């Protein structure tokens, strides 16, 4: 079984930059290597075959070159539509295996998130159950706090939280943190809040909504 | 009775050519108006008898031998014929009394990733003399210095492997052969 | 340009059989210079080479999966297919069919994939299949005279991954995101899907996301308005 | 490299030294085919046994080889004055690769032991206005020929900035090296003494310089 | 008599490429192989490949694939080795040997070819005074030297006094920097009481360069 090495498992870099990746393989397979691009939810996409030829339709930005052993993927000018996690494959020996993989971020300016806070909906409270959710929007880095408080009282292990992949055109992050309560709960409080602490942001931010109240 | 053509013809597996396997044939009534007609042999080539007539003619002794070779290789099962199959694996003499028969088997021989066990004799300090079998495995001195059976430099293993693969071009690809010697 | 559209159920009870198909577009299938593979990505994984095929019946597996792994092809609907049995939870894993460029000549560089199937998650699990119920995310009364407000659709208890969303029939995209699903304590999914707009649009604009369900057959159509009081 | 030799190996005229030379099974292990080179300074190696024990017309018969397992010996009886030079031994590792030792440093013992002279100087008043300054410690009339530098600062070990020369034979046959230690000349300055320390034979010389003060 | 002899010696930058010759006399070109070996400065050998004249076959190391490539010229019994993409870990000396293949021997070499690679350029050295301690020439005898700093390529020569002064003269062997600079230091020992007396001038020649410094050098103060 032949096994490839990617260094590193991660990097961030900006725009503009030029990133380079390795692939080491546990023995040597001449020019048997190809690329791979492979974007969040998406399929891999093949990037380099014979580890320097470019892929019809691919960036001239993407390169590859090496042999023997250790062989290395060259991005010239990292742009946002960049971000990815690449893979390597060796093509001269069964079983076919893949490298681990190098995650790629954008590196960018500092961005406060933009809050926002939705209180759970009439017909969600006719089933039983509330979800309070607060939305924290394009922001950089990924990198945030989110505290709950109910009539002040700082709530835990009642609230989860779910960020989302890099976006490819402004390089931002934005994240969701649900609020889970039941209805009878939920109706013995009255003042709900949620806290947002970032880099972007020089004092806390504090999106509330009263119960009931327009 | 009849003579056993089946087991020779429809095997499940044929030896490498240079290995090449030998079924003599004797204490029996052959057939052949059934082996000419099947349209499946793309190559049936006769020498010094006709294939419609092949119950005709006086029989020194029937031979049939077995194996498989390339695609571009199949021109070299041949009287007169040069190349590492014909001077290193398999050769037929100047006066050959019978016919050559093979068909593609790329859906019987090829593995995905390649099947390495057919090996053909890529280097010999001689010719093979005609019917001759050659089956060592002794390094093969290509320059100079000896070997003292290490292989190395100029010092080859002397056998190769097809790697058949179902993807190759025809040229490529396994045919099983079956000479028939009259 | 050949296309790849898989499909089958994304999820299997343990100690059952995976089944997946892989249906070809813009090509035959009896390629002579092509073989037909299946790769899966364990979530937060990376990739594992599962076999490749020849249209005559030839197949290559990797040994890691011992004698669990079969594929077959049906030339006769342009149709490849993987079936994996008795299936644990290391199975879980999005499952990709490609195609495999083969070698024409002896140490030719090839086998290397493209294109790829679009991916299908499989699921193995005991538990039940349930669609979700979606929610309205309204925007704030308060917002801002003619700025920027937010809105969106809370998809929740559904099983198994995954759902899609998109808005106004796939016609809003522009400042979209449908966050990734968190398992909640149930053992159902759940996530919300929001998208920044204009405060102005708000009464004259309609907004309505689109989720889907495959495994429950559920496809909901949501709108979302302001809040009245 | 794969095959291992000790780095030195020490002898008197008269006795007898082995030089071992340790591979793997698949290189020392697998074929007679290991070779042994002498090589003196300056001098192209020259070829002393081949085949593991057979030696090429003109060598002399003090030198013998031999192989255990996967270990390669070289043999050398009577030692002479002129025997005293790097030895390598190389090896077949299949796949027309050859594989060389990390050599053995070979010294035949021929006169007295000598304790090295050491002499420190400070940064000239010139090169520190230029910017710059430079610690030489000169190291002369050693015997035999191997001394190991370590720098202080004050009574703290200095690691960075050290350019140590190998032992080179003066024209009375004893053996001199000197050492450098670059600074920045504010490095210079905030440290009360700079010392040199020379090790030879297990037994240690210092010398310390200290900023003048004008 | 077998022998062979090869190129002199080369300077290079990084991103280079240097070509060594390697001519062969004194017994069939083509009836033995030839091994290129390398060394670097105070290391070991490493073999980098072998090429056999006689059918034109070659094998390189591992860690030299795609970036060495050997040659022979049968006619003139003339082999060569090019190695691109030069680095300053290339420094070494280049030997050719007439391997005898499968026989496992390396005889005769070549007398080898000095190839340096290194980022700096041509450069004369700046020479600065050692003065001794005043505590260390207070015991009679008194150590004073020149630093002859940043220079390349090797070599320089230092006397004293224009070479009148040549007893107590100890000149050190360079040491190379991370610069690509070499650096060594001469030195003379006199007696203390000549300190008021005598002067010293150290005479640094430098040929790459065509620089000849004086530097004189006198007791701490
Ligand atoms: C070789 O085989 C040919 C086809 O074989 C057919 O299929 C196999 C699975 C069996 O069922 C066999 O009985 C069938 O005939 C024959 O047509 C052919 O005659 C065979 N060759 C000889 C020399 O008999
Ligand atoms: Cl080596």
């Amino acid at each position: 079984d032949i096994q490839l090495t990617q260094s590193p498992s991660f990097l961030s870099a900006s725009v503009g930059d030029r990133v380079t990746i390795t692939c080491r393989a546990s023995q040597g397979i001449s020019s048997y290597l190809a690329w791979y691009q492979q974007k969040p939810g998406k399929a891999p996409k093949l990037l380099i075959y014979a580890a320097s030829t470019l892929q019809s339709g691919v960036p001239s930005r993407f390169s590859g070159s090496g042999s023997g052993t250790e062989f290395t993927l060259t991005i010239s000018s990292l742009q946002p539509e960049d971000f990815a996690t690449y893979y390597c494959q060796q093509l001269n020996s069964y079983p076919l295996t893949f490298g681990g993989g190098t995650k790629v971020e954008i590196k960018r300016t500092v961005a406060a998130p933009s809050v926002f806070i939705f209180p759970p909906s009439d017909e969600q409270l006719k089933s039983g159950t509330a979800s309070v959710v607060c939305l924290l929007n394009n922001f950089y880095p990924r990198e945030a706090k989110v505290q709950w408080k109910v009539d002040n009282a700082l709530q835990s292990g009642n609230s989860q939280e779910s960020v989302t992949e890099q976006d490819s055109k402004d390089s931002t992050y934005s994240l969701s943190s649900t609020l889970t309560l039941s209805k009878a709960d939920y109706e013995k409080h009255k003042v709900y809040a949620c806290e947002v602490t970032h880099q972007g942001l020089s004092s806390p931010v504090t999106k509330s909504f009263n119960r009931g109240e327009c | 009775n009849l003579c056993p053509f089946g087991e020779v013809f429809n095997a499940t597996r044929f030896a490498s050519v240079y290995a090449w396997n030998r079924k003599r044939i004797s204490n029996c009534v052959a057939d052949y108006s059934v082996l000419y007609n099947s349209a499946s042999f793309s190559t049936f080539k006769c020498y010094g008898v006709s294939p419609t007539k092949l119950n005709d003619l006086c029989f020194t002794n029937v031979y049939a031998d077995s194996f498989v070779i390339r695609g571009d290789e199949v021109r070299q099962i041949a009287p007169g014929q040069t190349g590492n199959i014909a001077d290193y694996n398999y050769k037929l003499p100047d006066d050959f009394t019978g016919c050559v028969i093979a068909w593609n088997s790329n859906n019987l021989d090829s593995k995905v990733g390649g099947n390495y066990n057919y090996l053909y004799r890529l280097f010999r300090k001689s010719n093979l003399k005609p019917f001759e079998r050659d089956i060592s495995t002794e390094i093969y001195q290509a320059g100079s210095t000896p070997c003292n059976g290490v292989k190395g430099f100029n010092c080859y293993f002397p056998l190769q492997s097809y790697g058949f693969q179902p993807t190759y071009g025809v040229g490529y690809q396994p045919y099983r052969v079956v000479v028939l010697s009259f | 340009q050949v296309q790849l559209q898989e499909s089958g159920p994304g999820l299997v009870k343990p100690s059952e059989t995976l089944s997946l198909t892989c249906t070809v577009f813009g090509g035959s299938i009896t390629s002579s210079n092509h073989y037909w593979v299946w790769i899966r990505q364990p979530p937060g994984k990376g990739l594992e080479w599962i076999g490749s095929m020849y249209y005559s019946g030839s197949t290559a597996y990797n040994p890691s999966l011992t004698n669990r792994v079969t594929i077959s092809v049906d030339t006769s609907k342009n149709q490849f297919s993987l079936k994996l049995s008795s299936v644990t939870a290391a199975d879980t894993a999005v499952y990709y069919c490609a195609r495999q460029i083969g070698p024409k000549r002896p140490s030719q560089v090839a086998d290397w994939f493209d294109p790829w199937g679009q991916g299908t998650l499989v699921t193995v699990s005991s538990a039940s299949t349930k669609g979700p119920s979606v929610f309205p995310l309204a925007p704030s009364s308060k917002s801002t005279s003619g700025g920027t407000a937010a809105l969106g659709c809370l998809v929740k208890d559904y099983f198994p991954e995954p759902v899609t969303v998109s808005w106004n029939s796939g016609a809003l995209t522009s400042g979209v995101h449908t966050f990734p699903a968190v398992l909640q304590s149930s053992g159902l999914y759940s996530l919300s899907s929001v998208v920044t707009v204009p405060s102005s649009s708000l009464g004259t604009q309609t907004y309505i996301c689109n989720v889907n369900h495959k495994p429950s057959n559920t496809k909901v159509d949501k709108k979302v308005e302001p809040k009245s009081c | 490299s794969v095959v291992t030799q000790p780095a030195s190996v020490s002898g008197s005229p008269g006795q007898s030294i082995t030089i071992s030379c340790t591979g793997t099974s698949s290189d020392v292990g697998s074929y007679n085919l290991v070779s042994w080179y002498q090589q003196h300074p300056g001098k192209a190696p020259k070829l002393m046994i081949y085949a593991g024990s057979k030696r090429p017309s003109g060598v002399s018969n003090r030198f013998s080889g031999s192989k255990s397992g996967n270990t390669a010996s070289l043999t050398i009886s009577g030692l002479q004055a002129e025997d005293e030079a790097d030895y390598y031994c190389c090896s077949y590792a299949g796949s027309s690769t050859w594989v060389f030792g990390g050599g053995t440093k070979l010294t035949v013992l021929g006169q007295p032991k000598a304790n090295p002279t050491v002499t420190l100087f400070p940064p000239s008043s010139e090169e520190l206005q230029a910017n710059k300054a430079t610690l030489v410690c000169l190291i002369s009339d050693f015997y035999p020929g191997a001394v190991t530098v370590a720098w202080k600062a004050d009574s703290s070990p200095v690691k960075a900035g050290v350019e140590t020369t190998t032992p080179s034979k003066q024209s009375n046959n004893k053996y001199a090296a000197s050492s450098y230690l670059s600074l920045t000349p504010e490095q210079w300055k905030s440290h009360r003494s700079y010392s040199c320390q020379v090790t030879h034979e297990g037994s240690t010389v210092e010398k310390t310089v200290a900023p003048t003060e004008c």
